RNA sequence: AGUCCCUCCCGCUCGGGAGGGAGGCACUCUGGGGGGACUGCCGGCGAUAAGCCGGAGGAAGGGGCGGGCGACGGUAGGUCAGUAUGCCCCGAAACCCCCGGGCUACACGCGCGCUACAAUGGGCGGGACAAUGGGUGCCGACCCCGAAAGGGGGAGGUAAUCCCCUAAACCCGCCCUCAGUUCGGAUCGCGGGCUGCAACUCGCCCGCGUGAAGCUGGAAUCCCUAGUACCCGCGCGUCAUCAUCGCGC
């Protein structure tokens, strides 16, 4: 099936997983800016040492953010579309070689589909789907009201990412598409302001709500 | 000796095996060759339930 | 180029098309009627799982000898499915690990080690070896960091 | 339909129900009142030099003790 | 030609004073000793249930007891050997001498 | 040529299938089973099963017949050592039904325990019957 | 006809290392590298040799053994050990500096280990516990 | 690991490997002793005190991380069915033995769990990497017989020496393609075995056959802050045989 020359693939430059550069890859957003790490890097797998210190996540290459957040099993106590996905035995927690490979063949897909530089279009989708105001709860007589607040950058990107990864698992779940088709399809999807985008739809709605609350 | 296993010369005659209180009498016919005589003296009697009483639900406690 | 210089499956698959030539490799009588092992569900798929292994067996001779039957029957064990139960480690049966080794003796390309085993002969290892290095030419010309190797 | 940028200039302190807000001062950086200083409610952890992108600047957070 | 001794005990200052006398017999004379070689501690643990009845939270106690050990290989030579046989070692430690 | 639908010892079977699960819709011949009676036959596992002609039909039916005659192993038949006539026996659809049938009677006709058990519907393999095994409607206090 | 030794260790996985001039070759377990499987861990052992440059890598052999620990385990001990011996037969400063931008752990390696369980459903972790009732 | 000798392989040997013997304590390890971290240094806040916040260097930074040790008392909390013990009872039975039963019953309510409801998979062939512990009433390599479970001999081991002991999740290739199915494996039939004085009530293992509910779960509610939680197997205790458990790795 898979060609020798992919199952045994030397690298000779410091670049995302030997294949893709990040030079010409621009942040438009001024806020999302310094969160988003794009520093040369080969290997995506920093071995949780970043969790430990405060703001430690920030200086993490955004792939390995987006390995981690797939690392899952997606739907456990709450709803995703309607359904609980508790995948238990058969999830995906704790192996990152499949998280590693499932990114792998989305990105592939991707800069075969569009033709243009996969972390790109990556970026542009958390851009689209990473809301700027929200809301917080008060209590008064019983009864459960909301306020209009602002976010901060790095829970803008918290919150995209794990939208992401929330439609991409949602997509593939008891259908016969595969995670890798999912992650592809959501990430373009998402890229193109498309409301068939899960985190398209969350992000517009999150803010819908922010604003007839101000 | 309720282990004892039946053999073709004990047909024809009729064996009483204790159950726990009482000897039950069984009348050996051909087909039981090779079973323990235990399995023809029941040592439990068949349950019919009543109904049931206090603590038996939550609500019952 | 030795063994430790390719592929283990490859290798394996090599030596198993290449094992169907010695008059001396026949799957027994009662072959296509059993399971590889207490832990495995269904026959095997393959119509020709004899030769691979036995290709198998010869090849873990020549890097772990001397060995014995019950060690092999450790190697080719593995996990089981028991229903409602947690699923358990098992070993493998023993009369395909035997009748393969004493068809490789008959071959002449292991002996016994009496008391420790079963060790590989020099005409195993030649056999062994060329095969290896036809398969380390061929696959150099697609990575050619092989050729320093 | 885009927004204003605004600069972190200060914390105040925690607040909300639960101690999830946090009050801040910021500078508007762009638009009609570019230059002012109020004061906003943050959900987030949140530090001096950030950037918010706020959807409209006439709205101030009551100050809190 | 050579004599190996062994040392046990559950004290390890005991077994350093022993095994400090053999090295002293063994320097007070021309005589090659190989030195005291520490083997791997032997750790006895055992874990019991601390309640008499049942009713409580369950809590546990870890007893464990621990044996140290030492080995030595010494020439065979009269006038050594009778200096070590005629050593008294403490009623804690174990000693056992074999010729090979 | 190729058949949707072809018809081996009374029972219809799918032509799209690969042999060996194509006979499994046989009650009595299981996967290992109809692997075992292809192998004999001298045909691929992972035919189609609308490739089939008249006499290798002719010869499955056969050979289902009487599998241990033609070389399959006296330890993989689904009756070994029969209770009648004391040879090893396969049986499938109608005959398998009767025939467990009769031995369940046979338990039940010497008033045995695993014939009271079987009367009863209650478990027979010494199973708790306490907690689980529970079909019925919540009776009330 | 130098050679160094040195010595990598990460969760109950230990490599020793020895470099001396060569042609290129690396050797781990007797395996040529570009043979390792699955990638993840092939790239993991990779990094120091090509941070280094063509030229120093074309110029030394290095032999490997590595014992214990994991598949994922055994690599990084391999890669602490690369480094070491990389930095100290080529012997320059500026060689040195580059690795301790790129990973720190490099040279002064991991120190986390498992931590030991306790009572309460002990089997399944330290912290974790049976699941409480009231009624 | 470096150095020497012998034997065997490959591209025929410039070069590259594997065993064995000499030889060595370099490296790993084992275990005795010692060093190392003290808010010690730098900048702020506080009072100039007690301290707090942030940096350098460092293997380690602010009880460094994980454990043991639970004050005066209370809870008429649990235990006289572990042992010790007052009073009251039985004292030819309520004491001491033997045989057979029961604690394993089954319209039903509840606690903690295991296996699933499938592709973030099922099957078949092949390829990789552990640690803690235990062994003479015992662990048993190695050879032979058997399809499997098992059977007949039997080296070494009172153990850093011999054995349990070549883990699974993971990776490569082929079949299945969203279906109550090549998902799930409850229930039942026939046959073969082991332990034991005894396997029916009431044990565990293997082969072929059969093929139940289940297609993600209302109101409610539990655990967890880093080598932690999730996922994956293994060891010991109990033990003649029997682990969906406890304690550990
Ligand atoms: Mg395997
Ligand atoms: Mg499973
Ligand atoms: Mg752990
Ligand atoms: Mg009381
Ligand atoms: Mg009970
Ligand atoms: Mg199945
Ligand atoms: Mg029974
Ligand atoms: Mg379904």
């Amino acid at each position: 099936a898979k060609p020798l020359s992919e199952r045994f693939f030397i690298p000779h430059e410091i670049k995302v997983m030997g294949r893709w550069s990040t030079e010409d890859v621009e942040v438009r957003d001024p806020s999302l800016k310094p969160y988003i790490n794009l520093e040369p890097r080969l290997l995506p797998h920093t071995h949780g040492r970043h969790a430990k210190k405060h703001f430690g996540k920030a200086n993490v290459h955004i792939v390995e953010r987006l390995i981690n957040k797939i690392m899952r099993s997606g739907g456990s106590h709450y709803k995703v579309a309607g359904h609980f996905m508790r995948r238990e035995h058969r999830s995906l927690n704790s192996k990152k070689v499949k998280a590693y490979e499932v990114v792998k063949e989305a990105f592939k897909i991707i800069e075969k589909r569009t033709g243009k530089n996969p972390i790109q279009v990556l970026v542009w989708a958390i851009e689209n789907a990473a809301p700027r105001e929200d809301t917080t709860s008060v209590m008064f007589g019983g009864i459960r009201y909301h306020v209009a607040v602002d976010i901060s950058p790095m829970r803008r990107l918290d919150v995209a990412l794990r939208n992401i990864a929330l439609g991409a698992s949602a997509k593939c779940y008891r259908t016969k598409m595969s995670f890798a088709e999912a992650l592809a399809e959501e990430i373009i999807l998402a890229a193109n302001k498309d409301p068939k985008s899960y985190a398209y739809s969350k992000k517009l709605e999150i803010e819908r709500i922010a604003e007839s609350s101000r | 000796c309720r282990d004892m296993i039946v053999l073709p010369e004990m047909v024809g005659l009729t064996i009483y095996v204790h159950n726990g209180k009482e000897f039950v009498p069984v009348e050996i016919k051909p087909e039981m060759i090779g079973h323990y005589l235990g399995e023809f003296a029941p040592t439990r009697k068949r349950v019919q339930h009543g109904a049931p009483g206090i603590g038996a639900t939550r609500s019952s406690m | 180029a030795t063994v430790y210089d390719v592929p283990g499956d490859l290798l394996v698959e090599r030596v198993a098309q290449r094992l169907k030539e010695i008059p001396e490799i026949k799957p027994p009588e009662w072959a296509p009627f059993v399971k590889t092992g207490r832990h495995k569900e269904r026959l095997p798929e393959q119509e020709d799982w004899w030769y691979y292994r036995v290709a198998s067996i010869l090849r873990r001779v020549y890097l772990d000898g001397p060995v014995g039957i019950e060690r092999l029957r450790t190697y080719y064990g593995g996990r089981k499915n028991r229903g409602h139960a947690p699923e358990r480690f098992y070993k493998a049966g023993g009369s395909i690990i035997r009748k393969a080794l004493q068809q490789l003796e008959a071959a002449g390309f292991v002996e016994k080690v009496p008391g420790k085993g079963r060790v590989i002969t020099p005409k195993g290892r030649s056999f062994l070896d060329k095969i290896a290095t036809e398969l380390k030419k061929e696959l150099e010309e697609i990575i050619p960091e092989l050729k320093k190797y | 339909d885009e927004g204003y940028p605004a600069e972190v200039i200060e914390i105040i302190g925690r607040t909300g129900t639960t101690g999830d807000v946090t009050q801040v001062k910021v500078r508007i950086l762009e638009g009609r009142d570019k230059g002012r200083v109020i004061r906003r409610n943050v959900r987030g952890p949140v530090r001096v030099g950030d950037i918010l992108i706020l959807r409209e600047t006439e709205r101030e957070a009551r100050e809190i003790k | 030609q050579k004599a190996r001794i062994k040392l046990a005990s559950t004290n390890v200052r005991s077994l350093e004073e022993v095994a400090n006398q053999i090295k002293q017999i063994a320097e007070r004379t021309g005589v090659r000793m190989s030195g005291p070689i520490p083997l791997p501690t032997k750790r006895i643990r055992i874990v019991t249930r601390k309640s008499p009845d049942g009713e409580g939270s369950a809590t546990f106690d870890r007893w464990e007891l621990r044996i140290h050990k030492r080995l030595i290989d010494i020439e065979a030579d009269e006038r050594a050997m009778r200096q070590i046989m005629r050593i008294r070692v403490p009623e804690d430690v174990t000693i056992e001498i074999e010729l090979i | 040529d190729f058949r949707h639908i072809v018809r081996v010892a009374g029972v219809d079977l799918d032509g799209n299938k690969q042999l060996r699960w194509a006979l499994t819709a046989i009650k009595g011949v299981g996967i290992n089973f109809a692997t075992m009676v292809c192998r004999v036959a001298g045909l691929d596992p992972f035919m189609k099963a609308g490739y089939l002609t008249d006499e290798q039909v002719k010869k499955i039916e056969e050979i289902l017949q009487d599998p241990v005659a033609h070389g399959i192993p006296r330890w993989a038949v689904n009756r070994p050592k029969d209770y009648e006539t004391g040879r090893d026996l396969h049986l499938i659809t109608a005959k398998l039904d009767m025939a467990i049938r009769e031995d369940i009677m046979r338990l039940r006709r010497i008033r045995a325990y695993r014939g009271i058990r079987h009367e009863l519907g209650l478990p027979v393999r010494g199973q708790r019957t306490r907690s689980n095994f529970r079909r019925g409607q919540t009776v009330g206090v | 006809m130098r050679i160094i030794q040195t010595t990598g260790k990460r969760k109950t996985a230990i490599a020793r290392a020895v470099i001396r001039e060569g042609k290129g070759r690396v050797r781990i377990n007797g395996k040529p590298v570009e043979l390792v499987e699955p990638e993840i861990a092939r790239f993991t052992i990779l990094e120091p040799l090509i941070l280094a440059g063509e030229e120093i890598w074309n110029s030394v052999d290095i032999d490997v053994k590595v014992q214990g620990g994991g598949f994922m385990g055994q690599a990084e001990a391999a890669r602490i050990a690369i480094a070491r011996a990389l930095v100290e037969w080529t012997g320059d400063m500026n060689l040195k500096e580059k690795f301790i931008k790129y990973d720190r752990t490099m040279l002064v390696g991991d120190p986390r280990r498992t931590e030991p369980h306790k009572p309460n459903r002990s089997t399944k972790g330290p912290r974790a516990k049976r699941q409480k009732s009231y009624r």
